């Protein structure tokens, strides 16, 4: 039957939630580069 | 007068700015429009600012507007109200940017945040370049970036060159004149200075550091070579060795080997060399293989 | 006379303004009403606000008439009633604004707001520029913006130029003149002045303060490249070391190396490179080269 | 002498008026009228106005008409009946307005409202502009606009330039002439003065005020280049310092780098200027790369 | 919008090579080298836009902006830049630990490091150097 539950294909949540930046050093610079991998 | 001309403090920097902008009044000298369509849709987008709403598809061609870019240098410690100059450079096919006219352009960092509104009028000097132009006091400073300057109790001054022995007589020299724990040298082109706290005392810290005088040590001898402008420079601690010289279409004043003597000195280097009758494009050639053959005693940089 | 050329009041500076316009009374110089439709469309809307409403569809062709935009700048503390004068640039594929006439025309900030309204008459030189021009006296202020002078205790002094050696002479000589805490130095182009309250004691205060007399210390040495104009400026505390120089068609009055002596004051700088003999284009290559050898000792600027 | 010519009085300005009309009695001068369908459009509308109902869908060609727009300038406090001067501008394609006469033109402010109407004949040079034209007392004045004079006890006076030394200067003189209380300095361009109430007494007070005589402090330094008429003024406060010079074909009268000397007069900034020898056009890059050089001293403006 | 076709005069698409030296700290200025790759005939008067500057480990370490100067026979498509680059990362070193430290000569030779050796030993003290082999 269609009424009998069944996970789907893809499971988990479908979307992601962004991150905010780390706070800026006050340096001199502009540049402002996050942790690299 | 030797401090500020040989250290940077640390904190202390300049930082790039750009920005896109439209250039009018020209003289018939703008870019093709039909070719160039972002030329026309910023201006469609400066109209529609302003209130004009232009319909689409019908065809615009232009001979007085130009798109440029704008590049600017952020100074330290920049305010809000200040005035910095501006280059602008033409993008596309236009002819030249004698008289125009640079409008409102927003200039932006690495941040995508703005940072100075630039305006002006672009000085040509009109052989010389045409589609660029130096704007003097063209943008103005509003938006002004926080620092660490005042806070802590160490300085950290900056070399422009790597030496162990210029660091150290940096630090002697701070040493001697204003205290025993005065300075610390780190390394090569690091040297800590101890300041008191608050502002006021570092400023008057950094205004009797800054131009003090300090003897400059011999440094590494070295030629540099730049073959595309055909220059060659060389410094006053090359030295040279005996060796032999030949060169296509060179000869003794007659055969065709030449003989070098040992030098020491600059004067006696520059001697020598000039006995050998070359021209510079020749010299090249034969300071390259006079370092190959070990006789060349100066490291050899190829800018 | 130095406190006035060399820094500025915070709260104290200009901002910019644009618009555009029609420039109507052309001798058969504007702009082909054909390829550029926001002339006609401009025309027809200032037609309808008078009164006079044309069909569409039915081509206009004009001669008499260009689009432009205006810049002006706006100056602090400004009144409503008072006079600026405005640049007038020709946008489209117009020929001259020779005695032309500008219309009536909003002038807006970066707020979408207006602030003041141009209408005057072109004057153009008369080679010189033809599509640009300016009007003096030319737009009225019609806005004014509210300042948060008066208010307060302190007052920064912003510098031109970043130095601490200048800013701690800027405060040495407010002190000496003014009082023990009369001037405080924040940075390097940032000098805190404590003020009375009340508009008129501050306005005192800075009369007094800007005709000050201050010794102006020895800056940083810089030589500055200007390749786009072909020109080289130097400055008065740069310095040579003793090196050698190579360059392509040049020889000594015979060989190709030419000795440079080590110099300290700038005509003797000057003696030594014209003894070079050399063109400002090849003079150029052999200051950068120099630079890259150490030999030159100013830090070089190319704008 | 001095008061009126260096301030302007608050709620004293004058405004702009615009208007559209009509150019008859032409030499064949007139605009093609098969092109420019508002010529046509506006003549039916005079003569429907008139009595005469022309029938529709006929073409009809003229050569002795052109469409015009008039400006006019509103002057301060003024009544119904006087006279006031017109520009007159040609729009579309004429080919001149030579001889021409002026019919009934409404002139109009921003308000959409009327305040002048406008009638006379056009005089023109006769190079000369063709389709541009003044008219003397060709406007009478038909609408008063009300002011707030009168009014109140204090009235603001607004220099032309910004000047906290120059506002100081002002404010002492009328308190040395006056009274104690008589003006206060509000900032840097506005100065209140006290008046008492009624028009008679503020009237007298203005009058007394105007033609007071005070000595003008020296100002900022600034060097004015305008590329597009090829001018170079500088000003009485410009110095400069000691620095090198090297510019495109270019010599001492025999190296290419020329020297000039530290100048506090303006005379010696002129003839050390002239010892270089160099255009006016070649002047602008060397005064820029001067500025940026930092031996000018003098604030470099671009209009 | 895509599609529509853009001819361009005034743009040349460059590689920009840079040194960078050591102990290096942020704010400092560096020269770089610029060079035309396509089909561009000169790069006289130019100006270069933003440009980050990485390493083999695809990290940047310095943006350059500047001016191009040429010497204007000479080549037309390279240039050079001082001080057109701003160091923006520092690299961490193992310098100041440890109690010894290696110096390596530019050609190998015996005798030379030997006498390089002698001569720190009779100017410093007995065990202030030691030779491990030709540089």
């Amino acid at each position: 039957c269609a009424w009998i539950p069944a996970k789907p294909l893809v499971q988990g949540a479908t979307t992601a939630q962004p991150i905010p930046g780390p706070v800026p050093v006050a340096n001199g610079s502009i540049f402002q580069s996050a942790q690299p991998i | 007068e030797r401090i500020r001309d040989l250290t940077s403090v640390q904190g202390v920097r300049e930082n790039s700015l750009i920005g896109y902008g439209l250039v009018v009044g020209l003289d018939g000298t703008g870019d093709q429009t039909t070719q160039t369509p972002f030329t026309t849709q910023t201006l469609n987008n400066m109209l529609s600012q302003l209130g004009i709403t232009v319909p689409t598809g019908t065809n615009m061609q232009l001979k007085n507007v130009a798109a440029v870019m704008v590049t600017a240098s952020y100074p330290p410690f920049a305010r809000q109200g200040q005035t910095i100059d501006v280059v602008v450079s033409s993008m596309g096919n236009a002819k030249s940017l004698r008289g125009g006219t640079l409008l409102m352009t927003p200039l932006k960092g690495v941040d995508s945040q703005v940072y100075a509104l630039a305006q002006g009028n672009i000085l040509v000097g009109g052989v010389n370049q045409l589609n660029g132009g130096r704007i003097t006091n063209g943008a103005i400073i509003e938006r002004e970036l926080p620092t660490q300057f005042g806070a802590g109790n160490t300085i950290n001054l900056q070399l422009n060159d790597e030496d162990f022995t210029m660091a150290q007589q940096i630090t002697d020299a701070i040493n001697r004149a204003r205290g025993y724990g005065s300075a610390t040298a780190l390394d090569a082109r690091t040297v800590q200075v101890r300041v008191p706290s608050g502002n006021s005392s570092q400023v008057r810290f950094l205004a009797d550091i800054q131009n003090m005088e300090v003897n400059v040590t011999p440094q590494d001898a070295k030629v540099v070579i730049n073959s595309r402008t055909g220059s060659v420079v060389m410094n006053r601690e090359v030295t040279l060795d005996s060796c032999a010289v030949a060169q296509g279409n060179l000869s003794v004043t007659g055969g065709s080997l030449q003989s070098v003597r040992s030098s020491a000195n600059l004067n006696s280097v520059v001697r020598a060399l000039n006995a050998l009758g070359a021209t510079p494009m020749d010299l090249m050639s034969i300071l390259q293989s006079m370092q190959s053959a070990g006789c060349l005693r100066a490291k050899l940089e190829i800018i």
